[PDB]
């Protein structure tokens, strides 16, 4: 390797950042077989790392080689897969495992370095969904240490120097206790990911009304900064507009459409986020 | 002076531009003259984003060359109602405005985002489903496609 | 059918699997294997199979044959083409890959892409019935000027005076005398003195019989006999024969 | 050698047979014991295409391209 | 995946190569001869 | 057609050799010219005088059938190749093995030397090639790709530098340092078994038992066919002069021009007393370092030198 | 067909036949979709057709899928069509000269000793180890871009080091691991004369 | 890549001339276009030996 493949949160904060390399180290738990191992020192008194993860193994699903969440959004590869509609067929038993790894290091082999292998750039429209499910702030809880198994009973006698957070251990019964390292990296059964699910599809979205014939569309929260050519800038080439009311009296819009695919599309899109000249506007199908 | 189609049969099949002299004059009568000087024989096609834009047209083929009829450039002439609002429109890009040479960008599919900042100059009245061929093919991560393709005859309409 | 079925199955499989894991060669295996996958209808698996097999052994005529019969009976038919291009590039002096090509995408109506395969084909000079082939599938339509575009090709690449003689025929049929006469004129000038022979003129000789022309038919039979190498002795006797035909007819 | 082998070509099957309808008997009677895993390349079979190669795709539209059933 | 075993026959042996002579027939001489 | 081919004189057989105890089955020539050596199917390295034929020593370490023998340029080293899988170093100043290359897996059918470098190239049955260290018998490379027997190999100092010809009907030339094979021509429709190369027309030829074909360095692009020896060919051997000597495995040994491919002799020897007439065949030719002489090795177990004719002008031997 | 230029106003074709010959109105507000234009497709697998630079369908690169342009893939008939030549004085016929060649031979030299007295030092087991090289001091661009991650910094500076190998300790890992052998080549294409099938007569002989 | 020792000089000697056989006629002086019998052949080869030994 050159070096590791991870996040900015698993990646560190001061800009002088140490790691220390061991040539064929340990054993990538998806290409079994040895690796590079470099271990990155990554907070004051935080957990020093190390790369966790074949380079191979990682240019695959395009991934973080220590955080293990996908290196564009940051969210679990299950998730991220589906937020692409991505359909990986990586084999699993012992022998076509191997077979695939043996081929795909081959096949990787005629790679440049710049970017994931195959269907990861046929699958590069990150959706808005990928996007609002992004984190936006270093979680950088996660270089705090284990439950110091001493300090959970009482016996962490060596002062403050507990290896560990001497903190209250989490009830197991979580499901975002036990996800097995393999599972999360096959993107199997990740309950992490299932609550990224429910999350995202708890989110808020745009409303579909009843019947066809409803193709106006009123928009909350405009203010008088707006435009009626801006309101059509914003759902114009998106389709075709039949006409709209910039309701200065109550703050609004109202987009009459000439395709009800294309106004779906600009005001699903536009869900709270159409942010042109800053202002929060509600995208909804009107009376 | 404006050669109404403007013909430039590129090695993999015939491309033909009508631009509207009324809607873009100034470009039309750069791309007239252009084409048939024929000073664009071995444009390499200097800029592939599939199913959004094909852009060729210049001596160099980097992305740093090309020249005008006027100098090395001139104004845009901007347009009202036309937009790139689909595929095959014909607008020479700008780096920044009053700054148009001899690069000419092809559209695949609606770029209503460049309109304002391109002049949108006209139509491919031919080579279309081959537009969507060349638009889907493979380049690498500097839109200089794996294939280097060029035009086989750049001329005008008669 | 949740288990007994599927443990049926998972028997018979690797039975396959180990069979051709011993041998891996001769490959009655691996279309066993595979046929019974189509079968089961699990084509995706029979694809990899047939892959797999090609790999070991991509000079396998059955192999790709029964592939793409795979193909066209389950009608992935872009999948199909892929298919046989690939064949037909790999394996190209194999005939029946060409024609199995053609006759599928003739059922299946693009005899533009069929015109350009067999232009594809053609490159190759392949065989007499290869054109002839061709030619009938050209007049399945109407298309005379492809027709004698291809007798032109066929016959220029192949110096036969019988190829010669097939042109004319079809002339004569399709009814284009004219060009009858300049193709016999083409053919005896072009093969002419050495190693031209009898049976090209006797054909210009009933043909202009048909035209009842008989001092003509007389000048060309004795011209040519007599300017041209000249009998050889059965064949003389069949000169004779001819000769009170062409006389009393 | 021969003759023999084909002896056993029968009373193999019984043996899945004892060993199917007693387990679908067992199993089914309220009690789900496996025999117990170790199987190296014994569930390359049932689970997925066991050593894969993808059809190389050419000149056509493969995507929507799709099968039905049994 | 390099091995650390080893052999008795692999041992170094035989490490300079005897280059031919002046005198037995270098392929200088083999360059003029007749 | 082609130009007139040049008038080559004939080959007459002036003498024939005998102390084999089996199938002779390679042969080479000293780089100058006193004495040649011989490899036999009854395991026996024998070296032969060159001007009389006397034999003066004869070497024993292998334990089966020695399918290929040759001398180095750069050092007094003779390199013996064998069906036992092992190939040996004989060092000639004391008669004596002092270095065996180990690791392939069955048996060794040829063996190459390269002129510059010292490095060794031997092609086996087990359908691959390998490059060795001469001096620290350590398999740089592993060619690997054919799939059949690999019948036979060359190498060469330009580029590319290897050529395998094998059993599965095709033939490969492969780059060395990278270690892989460049181009892969399927023109021959039975197995090769003979390739050459032409000492200064940058051209190689390779024959099969249906028709030799001529090609050009370096991407390996037709040229022309040679046809009219129908036999199973196991020899191919090119003189200076444009004398291309291909000799068969029923006996016969045809000669040919190099440039316009006009076979002009063929000869068909005789077999030894007490042979049966099914046991005539070449397994190996060899030009003498002066060309002027040309020795094969039989299936008869002899070996029968040809010379050329002093005696013999165009006008004794028109050329058709 | 398409109303005159000036005379376009008013308006919107949306059926590709408007176009006549073809043609997008850049002025009239709508996505112009003359001839197939302007829809994003499906994502099909149909790979790039290609054409040659006279026009022609490239079956070459069907022969050279997924390979480097330094294959040679001999698969046109102009391959198989005998060559002619008569000069044994032309460039066709002539070597590199021995400077290329004594080039070739120093660049061969090399690389070959090194991965030599690698495969070498294999057979040396017992390595009468080297130290640890000079540290590792590398710049990384991340192509994560953005103030709140490396606290705000566009590059990080980082120093590598070698951890020690412990000596007394045996191997680590399980080498010999049997599968079957990788997928082989890109098959090559059969250019081979046309073949003739045998009579029965024969057959029997 | 086990040597040929002592043991396997005579099971050695068969392998090798029962492949050479194989390569020599049965695939390439073929014309036995069906799938050339080199099955058999072969057990001609073998009979010809014991025949021979038996006089």
């Amino acid at each position: 390797a050159d070096f590791p493949i991870l996040c900015q949160t698993c990646l560190g904060e001061n800009p002088y950042i140490r790691m220390t390399k061991e040539k064929y180290g340990k054993e990538c738990k998806i290409c079994a077989r040895p690796f590079t191992v470099f271990r990155w020192c990554p907070g004051v008194r935080m957990r020093f790392k190390k790369t966790e993860v074949c380079q191979t193994c990682s240019k695959l699903k395009n991934v973080c080689q220590t955080c293990l969440l996908d290196l564009e959004y940051g969210l679990p590869i299950q998730v991220r897969d589906a937020g692409l509609s991505f359909k990986d067929d990586m084999p699993k038993s012992d022998v076509n495992k191997e077979y695939y790894t043996q081929n795909m290091e081959r096949e990787i082999s005629n790679s440049d370095g710049t970017r994931p292998v195959g269907m990861l750039g046929k699958a590069t429209s990150t959706s808005d969904m990928l996007l609002k499910l992004a984190r936006t702030t270093p979680y950088y809880k996660r270089n705090r240490p284990h439950i110091c198994s001493f300090w959970v009973k009482g016996e962490c006698k060596r002062g403050e120097e507990c290896p560990y957070r001497h903190e209250k251990p989490t009830d197991p019964d979580d499901p975002l206790a036990d996800q097995n390292i393999k599972d999360r990296y096959y993107g199997i059964n990740d309950p992490v990911a299932d609550k990224l699910l429910k999350r995202a599809s708890t989110m808020p979205r745009l409303d579909p009304p009843e019947d066809k014939t409803i193709t106006t569309l009123y928009v909350g929260g405009l203010g008088d900064t707006i435009t009626e050519t801006d309101l059509r800038n914003h759902f114009y080439q998106f389709g075709e507009i039949r006409t709209i009311t910039v309701v200065q009296r109550q703050q609004c819009a109202f987009i009459q459409f000439a395709t009800r695919q294309a106004a779906e599309v600009a005001a699903e899109k536009s869900f709270n986020k159409l942010i042109v000249n800053g202002r929060r506007l509600n995208v909804k199908w009107g009376r | 002076w404006q050669p109404p189609n403007v013909y430039l049969e590129t090695s993999m099949g015939i491309i033909v531009l009508e631009l509207y002299w009324k809607h873009a004059p100034k470009t039309c009568k750069n791309f007239a003259e252009l084409a048939r000087r024929g000073y664009y024989n071995g444009t390499k096609f200097h800029r592939i984003i599939k199913d959004f834009m094909i852009q060729g047209g210049d001596p160099t083929g980097t992305g740093r060359g090309g020249a005008s009829i006027y100098g090395k450039q001139f104004e845009d002439e901007l347009h009202p109602d036309l937009k790139f609002t689909g595929a095959g429109i014909l607008a020479m890009a700008n780096a920044g405005p009053d700054t148009n040479g001899s690069q000419f960008f092809v559209t695949l599919a609606p770029t209503q985002w460049l309109d304002g900042k391109h002049t949108i100059f006209g139509r491919v009245c031919q080579g279309i489903g081959m537009v969507n061929r060349v638009g889907m093919v493979e380049t690498n991560s500097q839109d200089r496609p794996v294939d280097d393709v060029k035009i086989i005859k750049a001329y005008p309409s008669g | 059918d949740e288990e007994e079925l599927n443990d049926y199955k998972l028997r018979k499989r690797k039975t396959f699997e180990d069979n051709i894991r011993k041998n891996r060669t001769v490959i009655s295996n691996w279309i066993k294997y595979a046929q019974w996958e189509e079968s089961l209808k699990e084509i995706q698996r029979a694809r990899s199979i047939y892959e797999r097999a090609l790999d070991v052994d991509y000079r396998n005529i059955t192999l790709w044959l029964k592939y793409a019969e795979m193909e066209m009976k389950n009608r992935q038919v872009n999948h199909a083409r892929n298919i046989w291009d690939r064949a037909i590039t790999t394996l190209p002096r194999v005939n029946q890959f060409w024609y199995k090509y053609t006759y599928m995408e003739e059922m299946l109506g693009n005899v533009a892409g069929a015109r350009q395969v067999f232009e594809r084909w053609m490159e190759w000079q392949p065989e007499e019935q290869a054109w002839h082939s061709y030619i009938n599938f050209e007049l399945r339509y109407k298309e005379v000027d492809r027709a004698r575009t291809i007798y032109e090709r066929f016959v220029l690449v192949h110096p036969d005076v019988k190829n010669w003689i097939k042109y004319a025929r079809f002339e004569e049929k399709h009814a284009y005398f004219a060009h009858a006469r300049k193709v016999y004129e083409r053919a005896v000038e072009f093969f002419g003195d050495e190693h031209m022979d009898e049976h090209l003129y006797v054909a210009f000789a009933k043909f202009e019989e048909n035209q009842k022309e008989f001092e003509r038919v007389r000048v060309i039979y004795k011209y040519a006999l007599d300017r041209i190498s000249k009998q050889e002795l059965f064949k003389n006797y069949t000169i004779f024969e001819k000769k009170f035909g062409d006389r009393r007819g | 050698k021969a003759k023999r082998k084909a002896r056993e070509k029968q009373l193999e099957e019984a043996r899945r047979l004892a060993a199917l309808q007693k387990r679908r008997e067992l199993r089914a009677a309220g009690i789900e014991i496996q025999k117990k895993r170790k199987r190296k390349r014994g569930v390359d079979y049932n689970a997925e295409i066991p050593f894969e190669k993808k059809p190389a795709l050419g000149f056509y539209d493969t995507s929507e391209e799709n099968y039905q059933a049994l | 995946q390099l091995s650390k075993q080893y052999s008795s026959r692999d041992l170094p042996s035989h490490t300079k190569i005897k280059y031919r002579q002046t005198t037995q027939d270098a392929p200088e001489e083999v360059r003029n001869r007749d | 057609t082609m130009p007139k081919p040049q008038w080559h004189p004939p080959w007459k057989l002036y003498r024939v050799i005998s102390g084999h105890l089996g199938w002779v089955r390679c042969i080479a020539v000293e780089p100058g010219n006193q004495w040649f050596v011989t490899g036999s199917a009854d395991r026996t390295i024998k070296i032969w005088d060159l001007a009389s034929g006397k034999l003066k020593l004869s070497l024993t370490g292998h334990i089966s059938t020695v399918r290929g023998v040759i001398v180095s340029t750069r050092s007094p080293y003779l390199f013996s190749c064998g069906e036992d899988k092992q190939v040996k170093c004989w060092d000639l100043e004391y008669n004596k093995v002092i270095r065996h290359y180990h690791g392939h897996l069955s048996a060794v059918y040829g063996l190459d030397l390269h002129p510059t470098i010292d490095v060794l190239v031997t092609c086996s049955r087990d359908s691959t090639a390998r490059i060795w260290d001469v001096r620290t018998k350590a398999s740089v490379h592993t060619l690997s790709g054919h799939t059949n027997a690999v019948a036979t190999v060359r190498c060469q100092a330009a580029e590319p530098q290897i050529i395998t010809g094998s059993h599965d009907t095709t033939i490969r030339l492969w780059d060395l340092v990278a270690g892989k094979t460049r181009v892969t021509l399927t023109n021959h429709k039975k197995s090769v078994r003979a390739v050459v190369l032409h000492p200064r027309h940058y051209t190689f030829a390779s024959g099969s038992p249906d028709n030799i074909k001529q090609w050009k360095f370096p991407d390996g692009s037709f040229i022309q066919n040679l046809s009219g020896h129908n036999a199973i060919i196991n020899t191919l051997t090119v003189n200076s002069d444009g004398v291309l000597v291909s000799g068969a495995d029923n006996g016969t040994m045809h000669l040919w021009d190099w440039r316009t491919g006009y076979n002009f002799q063929r000869v068909h020897a005789a077999v030894q007393p007490g042979s049966l007439d099914s046991e005539s065949g070449i397994f190996a030719c060899a030009f003498d370092q002066s060309e002027s002489r040309l020795l094969t090795a039989e299936a008869d177990k002899t070996i029968k030198v040809y010379r050329e004719d002093d005696t013999a002008t165009e006008e004794t031997h028109p050329v058709s | 067909e398409p109303p005159p230029y000036g005379y376009r106003k008013g308006w919107i074709p949306r059926l590709l036949e408007d176009f006549g010959d073809g043609g997008a109105f850049p002025e009239i507000h709508v996505a112009q979709y003359p001839l197939d234009m302007g829809r994003k497709k499906k994502m099909s697998n149909a790979l790039a057709i290609q054409v040659d630079s006279e026009g022609k369908i490239k079956y070459d690169a069907i022969a050279r899928q997924g390979q480097s342009k330094d294959k040679v893939i001999y698969s046109k008939y102009t391959d198989l069509v005998p060559k002619e030549v008569m000069n044994a004085d032309d460039p066709d016929l002539q070597r590199p000269d021995e400077e290329a060649i004594k080039e070739i031979t120093e660049k061969t030299r090399v690389a070959l000793e090194k991965s030599v007295s690698q495969k070498v030092a294999a057979a040396m087991p017992v390595r009468a180890a080297d130290k640890l090289a000079p540290a590792q001091y590398i710049r990384y661009t991340p192509s994560q871009q953005g103030v709140a991650f490396n606290s705000g910094a566009k590059q990080r500076v980082i120093r590598m080091v070698e951890m020690q190998k412990d000596p007394m300790e045996p191997p680590r890992f399980k080498i010999n691991k049997k599968i079957p052998r990788g997928p082989p080549s890109p098959p090559a294409p059969v250019m081979h004369s046309p073949s003739r099938k045998m009579t029965v007569k024969e057959q029997q002989e | 890549a086990k040597t040929v020792t002592k043991q396997r000089v005579e099971s050695h000697f068969d392998l090798e001339l029962r492949a050479a056989v194989m390569h020599d006629i049965l695939d390439m002086m073929p014309e036995g276009i069906k799938q050339n019998k080199a099955r058999t052949i072969l057990q001609h080869l073998s009979e010809a030996w014991r025949c021979w030994k038996a006089n």
